[PDB]
């Protein structure tokens, strides 16, 4: 009976705003690096 | 067809230069910058 609130608090504090901010920064990094069309490759293909 | 080939080459080069001048990756990069600026302005991390 007593383990349930402790487990709930462990779940709440494990998935706190730290993980949210970390995943947000991961998404921003992917958008700024992976989700960017490199004009260098475009110009290399055009010249080829 | 030496003149025909030369004119075709010139037209192809003009088309390539026009496409290089009017690209879309620059627009995509500007849009991504705008999106990042808006996300930073709204400050999702503080809200979460």
């Amino acid at each position: 009976l007593g383990k349930l609130p402790q487990q709930a608090n462990d779940y709440l504090n494990s998935f706190n705003w730290e993980r949210q901010v970390s995943h947000a920064k991961e998404k921003l990094t992917a958008l700024t690096k992976k989700y960017r069309i490199t004009e260098n490759d475009i110009q290399i293909a055009l010249d080829d | 067809f030496e003149r025909i080939n030369d004119i075709l080459e010139h037209v192809k080069h003009f088309v390539i230069n026009l496409i290089g001048d009017f690209e879309v990756a620059e627009k995509i990069n500007a849009f991504r910058a705008k999106v990042h600026e808006l996300i930073e302005r709204y400050e999702v991390d503080q809200q979460i």
